[PDB]
């Protein structure tokens, strides 16, 4: 299969910027290339055809170019309507492949995560298991690291992170990780903490609980 | 707006046949006996059709497809041939609607001590459909041990090098092809005769 | 104004079968080669299959060759994919889409107009309620500004789960996070709200939580705690 690289993965803009994404082909597909535009809960909608043809009704301020392996997608004043996810795809060869899409969500001030920490509630102690959950309220930018230590340990498989999308009043973003412990292995310590480390914190922040409110 | 037919004939760089290149044109004029009293084509061969008669029908597309061959494997750029060219690497259908055309190319494409450039694909699992085309270049297991991505103990590199030597006879000698076919759709017919 | 529009999809077991239509409209169907192309929840575009025009030609991604076979309807203007042996990575949203050129041929081309895509959840989970669990405000803020709270929603299937808060009179501040597939099967979910904690005395927290797959509907207070 030809692989389809893009870059970068995610970027991060402001109305009336000139933006550049770029997508490489491992072999050459000559100008064989597609660039498809996605918003969430929608399906994509072509934007440009063998590599620089505008799709009808897609604004001047869109072009493609390239040929052979290495291509780009150029935004001349980025617009609010152009906040997306951008793939593009090869058309030179079966099967055919998309490269892995590059978001571009909208710039703001940074804010940095309010952080709570969440014990497990007694009802749930009493099927067997216990999940802690730390919530990252709010911020932005989308980019933040969430470690979980017990007892000053750090973990690592047994915690999910969910994300929501970025939000249609102040921009920002939510995440909440859930750490997943056995009961019996939840009650075998007593300091659990999620340290949280954003470009809006100058350090790591750290909330914590003491098993059984100490 | 006149087809561009002369990028097509007159490209510097032809495709390796197994790779062929496909071009649509569309929504422009083409002078077709142009290219039939040309006196430098070796080869001019139309199905479905006459080379007369091309400048009076519209078509919803014309493809042209381009490649490189030896001389004696144009004659497989034909409906119903049969070879190596004709079952691995470029199949024209039954129906073909369109026209081949060849001519010798040993000024451009031999090369003292072979050409390496032009590839063929000398083994295939099965024939092609028309107009597919097939690009890989997984090994070719050819019994059942397995090749692990490696030419080997019946594990065959699928593609082939014709190494076009200068002082070739002619059926050995490249020739560069292009091929003409006519599409009629129920779309609009924008490629038109003068 | 052209329009696909795809149905058929649903929760299969692993080795099951399920057949997806693609009804299309606003074009001369017979020519144009059309596609499925998936999506898997939180990821990227995938082509499936193509069928030319004509119906002469398909081709399959190698990952659902054998397994899978496309084909078209020129009476009913209709387009499948009879979809055998699925396996749980072939959960995904399926789009069908239509070629931009009319031609008989099928590569280097793009593709104009997708559907809105039909869900297809392949799993060996059963139908399960979640358990709702509070996540109770700190009793020890001071400071005079927000609070958070929430409700876990743990351990149902299939998707997807609603949420509110207060029977819908709470709507501001309120994150309900993407539902995360666990490692045994089954989804969950939390849901949180930031309220000004001058309130928290006075102000009721009620999550309604309602799983219709399961018949599931819970309405779990959250209050500060000792
Ligand atoms: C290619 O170039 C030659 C000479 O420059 C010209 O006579 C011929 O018509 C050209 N072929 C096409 C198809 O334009």
């Amino acid at each position: 299969d030809i692989q389809m690289t893009q870059s970068p993965s995610s970027l991060s803009a402001s109305v009336g910027d000139r933006v550049t994404i770029t997508c490489r082909a491992s072999q050459s597909i000559s100008n064989y290339l597609n660039w498809y535009q996605q918003k969430p809960g929608k399906a994509p909608k072509l934007l440009i055809y063998v590599a620089s043809s505008l799709q009808s009704g897609v604004p001047s301020r869109f072009s493609g170019s390239g040929s052979g392996t290495d291509f780009t997608l150029t935004i001349s004043s980025l617009q609010p309507e152009d906040f997306a996810t951008y793939y593009c795809q090869q058309s030179y060869s079966t099967p055919f492949t998309f490269g892995p899409g590059t978001k571009v969500d909208i710039k703001r001030t940074v804010a940095a995560p309010s952080v709570f920490i969440f014990p497990p509630s007694d009802e749930q102690l009493k099927s067997g298991t216990a999940s802690v959950v730390c919530l990252l309220n709010n911020f932005y930018p989308r980019e933040a690291k969430v470690q979980w230590k017990v007892d000053n340990a750090l973990q690592s498989g047994n915690s999910q992170e969910s994300v929501t999308e970025q939000d249609s009043k102040d921009s920002t973003y939510s995440l909440s990780s859930t750490l997943t412990l056995s009961k019996a292995d939840y009650e075998k310590h007593k300091v659990y903490a999620c340290e949280v480390t954003h470009q809006g914190l100058s350090s790591p922040v750290t909330k914590s609980f003491n098993r059984g409110e100490c | 707006n006149l087809c561009p037919f002369g990028e097509v004939f007159n490209a510097t760089r032809f495709a390796s046949v197994y790779a062929w290149n496909r071009k649509r044109i569309s929504n422009c004029v083409a002078d077709y006996s142009v290219l039939y009293n040309s006196a430098s084509f070796s080869t001019f061969k139309c199905y479905g059709v006459s080379p007369t008669k091309l400048n009076d029908l519209c078509f919803t597309n014309v493809y042209a497809d381009s490649f490189v061959i030896r001389g004696d494997e144009v004659r497989q750029i034909a409906p119903g041939q049969t070879g190596k060219i004709a079952d691995y690497n470029y199949k024209l259908p039954d129906d073909f609607t369109g026209c081949v055309i060849a001519w010798n190319s040993n000024n451009l494409d031999s090369k003292v001590g072979g050409n390496y450039n032009y590839l063929y694909r000398l083994f295939r699992k099965s024939n092609l459909k028309p107009f597919e085309r097939d690009i890989s270049t997984e090994i070719y297991q050819a019994g059942s041990t397995p090749c692990n991505g490696v030419e080997g103990f019946n594990c065959y590199f699928p593609l082939q090098s014709y190494g076009f030597q200068p002082t070739n006879g002619v059926g050995y000698q490249p020739y560069r092809v292009v091929v003409l076919s006519f599409e009629l759709l129920h779309a609009p017919a924008t490629v038109c005769g003068p | 104004e052209v329009q696909l529009v795809e149905s058929g999809g649903g929760v299969v077991q692993p080795g099951g079968s399920l057949r997806l239509s693609c009804a299309v409209s606003g074009f001369t169907f017979d020519d144009y080669a059309m596609h499925w192309v998936r999506q898997a929840p939180g990821k990227g575009l995938d082509w499936v299959s193509l069928i030319s025009g004509d119906g002469s030609y398909t081709y399959y991604a190698d990952s659902v060759k054998g397994r899978f076979t496309i084909s078209r309807d020129s009476s009913k203007n209709s387009l499948y994919l009879q979809m055998n042996s699925l396996r749980t990575e072939d959960t995904a949203l399926y789009y069908c889409a239509k070629a931009q050129t009319p031609t008989l041929w099928w590569l280097q081309d793009a593709f104009d107009i997708w559907g809105q895509g039909t869900m297809v959840t392949v799993s060996s989970a059963s139908t399960k309620g979640p358990s709702v669990f509070p996540l109770a405000p700190s009793s020890k803020s001071t400071s005079g500004g927000t609070a958070a709270l929430g409700c876990l929603v743990k351990d149902y299937f299939p998707e997807p789960v609603t949420v509110s808060w207060n029977s819908g009179a709470l709507t501001s501040g309120v994150h309900t996070f993407p539902a995360v597939l666990q490692s045994s099967g089954l989804y969950s979910l939390s849901s949180v709200v930031t309220v000004p904690s001058s309130s928290l005395g006075t102000q009721t927290y009620i999550c309604n939580v309602n799983h219709k797959p399961s018949n599931t509907k819970v309405d779990k207070r959250v209050e500060p705690k000792s």
